[PDB]
């Protein structure tokens, strides 16, 4: 359930606990997940108030949601989640085909008139 | 070129045989039939000769005649020399129909007789590799040239 985007039937298994205690190691799978939704909240998301996505992992409102808010980006506003999916620096790019490939087109000369 | 000088015709009455060869550096260059049909060896003789050759004069011929100062840093009639890839690839298709033809009929009679026999018309075997060479360096070429002034250029 941890390798498909599946995280509540997760959690419902945290309701699931049959054998033993199992506790330190569902409370390391709670701070791999803190993290790993601290890297979904990373997508491309609009506007979020603070009650969404305070409430996908767990927390009602304590102060760790700032803990969040100024690790990462999606800047404490007013009841707000700023989005900076800019993604426009690297496109065009010839020079980086122009050296690899002029490498290329006369190692195709290599193994097409020298005789190996 | 073979320069000459003449021997006496008294010493062909003679019947002497002249010039005492003393070194083995005159009988290297055979005459041709048809100067022998003329006056040699009967009254001249062939002299071996060579070049004097030199750094005054041998370097400066050759870094001379056949240079050029363009002629492959400029590209080829952009919009043509893509044209110019169809106008070759175009009857290449039915040349390979010619061998997608001339392989079906063998297993046959000796190939040897495939050589005789087919000297009327052309074959696809060597024509096929003919074009092969031709859309090679027309655009290896062609491509490796213009992805060098992407760089200098700016």
């Amino acid at each position: 359930y941890l390798m498909e985007g599946s995280y509540n039937k997760v959690f419902l298994a945290k309701g699931n606990i049959p054998a033993e205690s199992y506790t330190f190691f569902i409370d390391i799978l709670l701070d791999t997940i803190r993290d790993e939704i601290a890297g979904c909240i990373e997508k491309a998301y609009e506007k979020i108030l603070f009650t969404e996505a305070t409430r996908i992992l767990f927390f009602n409102t304590p102060k760790k949601m700032t803990d969040y808010a100024k690790k990462r980006g999606w800047v404490l506003g007013p009841n707000n989640y700023y989005s900076f999916a800019s993604q426009q620096q690297k496109p065009e790019d010839t020079t980086i085909p122009s050296t690899e490939l002029a490498k290329q087109v006369i190692e195709y000369a290599r193994q097409l008139e020298m005789i190996v | 070129i073979d320069a000459f000088r003449l021997i006496n015709a008294n010493m062909m009455v003679l019947g002497h045989e002249p010039r005492q060869t003393t070194s083995n550096l005159g009988h290297l260059n055979k005459p041709s039939i048809q100067a022998l049909i003329h006056g040699l060896n009967r009254h001249y003789y062939s002299i071996t000769i060579n070049y004097r050759k030199n750094e005054l004069e041998q370097k400066m011929l050759l870094n001379l005649h056949k240079k050029s100062w363009m002629e492959g840093l400029t590209l080829q009639d952009y919009s043509e020399h893509c044209k110019h890839n169809e106008s070759v690839v175009k009857e290449m298709l039915e040349l390979a129909k010619n061998y997608n033809k001339a392989v079906e009929e063998e297993d046959k009679m000796t190939p040897e007789q495939l050589a005789i026999k087919n000297v009327g018309k052309q074959d696809p075997k060597r024509h096929l590799e003919e074009h092969v060479d031709v859309l090679m360096t027309s655009n290896i070429v062609q491509c490796l040239a213009a992805m060098l002034d992407t760089v200098v250029f700016k």
